[PDB]
């Protein structure tokens, strides 16, 4: 009974990688994604600054964010400016999160190489279309 | 009073065919501040003094995007009439919203 | 030297007419139904008070992630396993599928069973199709 | 005191049919103040010395008439409780008087 795949979720890739900027300049994402599920461990991130699970009170309301890690044995990417990805963004309790920072132990070792991934919760934001 | 005869000719010229919905009020400027965009609204034949839409009309509201007003338009680009949905409405995500019947009548 | 008492009492409640549909209002149970289906882990178990009238709430959830209205479905039919099969009620109001439990079903149940609830919607094409697979034990 | 077994079986011989409403109270005399017609009512086993009926009676109260006041009575036609209606309602018309629970125990 690995730990490594105590938790499953469904993570949402753009598999079709577009990514254009439209001719007015907007930014268009990529029009195609799909929703597969994949499994690993999602476990609070303690360190210093992060802050998990913490309500700031703004004075514009109360917001909340989190900031978990993901082990994991899957390749999800992050948004990189080369080869022109767009992140993975994965599920707990609904709420969407961003793949941001990616540690890569893939070849180290033979039955225990494995992504390390900080997935972190996606504000909540007026969502318009371009 | 009127004659439904009258009644009923009279409103067989007004053929509305497409259906812009708007968060202000358009009686002002029907031309301006447009969310949606035209879409085709097929009416009934004058009955006495009351047409009625045929069949149901869905508009595709784009997101972030309040309706409270609505308008009719003909084929020259002519606002035939404008009106008030039921209650404003404001679709976060991309959403639609359905006609379910649009009934001009002069019958007071 | 020894006697033992007793006593009684009555009580009444009317709601005069008011030529309604009453007020009716027993339940908190309220499922979940995912048309594309759902952490799997092992599902709960809903536990209603034996006897009483539990009211069970069905919320159809279109086939992306999405709530959907009740519609096309014109015959939805609650089949707890091997005890009893009972039309539901599609309700336009409230929009969710429901249907209470009255005391004829609960004459066919024993207290304690973990049976199996199968909710079954028929659309206008004729299509049978299993909605729910929810476990309840009627505790 | 008695115990609940001896109270179960005690209930279990009741069996009240019929109900009928007053309009002053009967305790005196049961047969006075009919105000409306003996209606079917059905009880439950007993359960902790309790019984409780199963679905609502409609009572067919006639017009001009001032209902305070209930009794039962079973088949044998000879009435075995009596108590109030909780509030005086006056049918200034002929109504239809809905009962939504009764329930007759001694748990003291």
């Amino acid at each position: 009974m690995r730990l490594l795949n105590r938790h499953s979720f469904v993570v949402k890739r753009k598999v079709s990688e577009d990514g254009h900027y439209n001719e007015d300049g907007d930014w268009v994402a990529s029009q195609d994604v799909v929703s597969i599920n994949c499994k690993g461990n999602i476990q609070p991130y303690i360190k210093g600054s992060v802050k998990n699970g913490t309500q700031i009170v703004l004075p514009e309301g109360i917001r909340l964010t989190d900031t978990r890690i993901l082990f994991t044995v899957a390749e999800l990417r992050t948004s990189d400016d080369v080869d022109w990805t767009e992140a993975d963004i994965v599920m707990i309790k609904g709420h969407e999160y961003e793949v941001f920072m990616t540690m890569d132990w893939s070849e180290q070792l033979a039955h225990t190489s494995h992504y390390e991934y900080i997935i972190i919760r996606r504000d909540k934001m007026n969502a318009v279309r371009n | 009073t009127l004659t439904i005869d009258g009644k009923n000719k009279i409103l067989a010229t007004l053929t509305p065919t497409t259906i812009v919905l708007h968060n202000v009020d358009p009686t002002a400027d029907p031309t301006a501040n447009k969310v949606t965009q035209p879409v085709a609204i097929f009416f009934s034949e004058p009955n006495n003094g009351l047409i009625a839409s045929e069949d149901t009309v869905n508009i595709t509201v784009p997101a972030s995007a309040t309706v409270s007003h609505f308008s009719l338009w003909d084929d020259n680009s002519k606002c035939v009439a404008t009106g008030a949905l039921s209650s404003p409405q404001f679709f976060a995500e991309e959403g639609i919203y359905v006609i379910s019947s649009v009934s001009i009548d002069l019958n007071k | 030297e020894l006697t033992v008492e007793a006593g009684s009492r009555v009580s009444l409640s009317g709601y005069v007419s008011d030529g309604g549909t009453s007020d009716v209002f027993t339940i908190c149970r309220l499922l979940d139904a995912p048309m594309n289906g759902k952490s799997n882990n092992c599902n709960e178990i809903v536990k209603i008070p034996f006897d009483s009238s539990c009211l069970l709430g069905v919320k159809l959830y279109n086939c992306e992630n999405k709530r959907v209205n009740v519609n096309s479905v014109e015959a939805a039919f609650i089949t707890i396993d091997t005890a009893f099969q009972s039309p539901m009620t599609v309700n336009k109001e409230s929009n969710r599928l429901e249907y209470i439990f009255s005391q004829n079903d609960y004459k066919v149940l024993v207290k304690g069973k973990v049976y199996d609830m199968i909710v079954n919607v028929v659309d206008e094409s004729g299509n049978h199709s299993t909605i729910l697979k929810q476990k309840v034990r009627f505790n």
